[PDB]
């Protein structure tokens, strides 16, 4: 294993990068 | 909590949606009471958007998770686990994290398929990635200011950025 | 065209980078306007790229620092000068490229971060945020397209460069 | 001015120094 830890660090940062900019849409008013 | 809105849904009616997607049908699917939903259809579309954009890397972990002798489902545990305990600022479970385990759960389902020795194992991946993000969903989104509502929201608009 | 997305805003990079240069030196900017979209992977980058390019000049960012502070009541027009010139240097490539831009947002960053040493210079702290985010801003729209450049292109390459440094 | 002139081409010089380095990856 240990993979599966380096994996979801990837991942993490994918989806944190994702939800960053749909975040972005709650930048309007 | 809307039964409508129960998580296992999500992960049913995209886990089924992706592998549909791959040529084939999900005869192991269970069956969701309240029908195809569209918050449902907005997380197909946040899934296929998320997909597209990082393909190679799922193409390349799945190859490693499938390096792990005998092919074992922990570490798989451990790509959830780490995912949830990234650390933040904000909600551990935000619809980021969501979306990108929802995505990637999909994608590995869709590929196990294509393996009857690997076919007994979908049953550990939807019921455990199900399972997971239900513990950590609420007691950590109405404290975050994160709801299915402004999930639609905020989808509605980046659907439409990416269907040009 | 991607540096046309709110969310890429030119504002957002500088006022990022900007803050994010002031807090490397020890320092919390309580008058930075806030990130209406929040920080966003490019803006993660140029950080990177930012600092490779100060550590590169660091002597030299010193060295111009030192000139402009001798400038006569320390006006900020010679500031803006600098800034032009970089903007108007030729090149057969784009008058704007990804190595300008990020020049003028790394040296900007690194002037900031000195003003705020100082409570006579913050009050001018909102004319460099202000003027290099309206500068580059025109520059990027009279030039990205025509010289294909792209926010894209930017991080792909930023990417291949953070590694060989990494 | 005059300084400003100078800074500045110092400046655009190292950019684009900078900016070739990174052309140098479509690899």
């Amino acid at each position: 294993s240990s993979i599966g830890y380096e994996i979801g660090s990837k991942l993490a940062a994918m989806c944190d990068d994702f939800d960053a900019q749909m975040m972005s849409y709650s930048a309007h008013a | 909590e809307e039964p409508r809105l129960d998580i296992e849904g999500f992960v049913v009616d995209y886990f089924t949606h992706r592998i549909r997607q791959n040529g084939m049908e999900w005869f192991g699917a269970p069956g969701l009471p309240c029908g195809v939903q569209p918050e449902h259809e907005m997380m197909r579309v946040m899934g296929t958007i998320f997909e597209k954009k990082h393909a190679e890397n799922f193409e390349t972990f799945c190859e490693q998770l499938l390096a792990v002798p005998r092919i074992s489902f922990s570490p798989y545990q451990d790509v959830v686990r780490t995912v949830g305990n990234a650390q933040t600022d904000q909600c551990p479970m935000s619809y980021g994290r969501l979306i990108g385990l929802i995505s990637f759960g999909g994608f590995v389902a869709a590929k196990m398929m294509e393996s009857v020795e690997l076919q007994g194992q979908v049953r550990n991946l939807f019921v455990y990635t199900s399972l997971f993000i239900k513990t950590r969903i609420r007691n950590n989104w109405k404290e975050h200011n994160r709801s299915w509502d402004d999930f639609m929201t905020l989808g509605k608009q980046m659907k439409e950025d990416y269907e040009r």
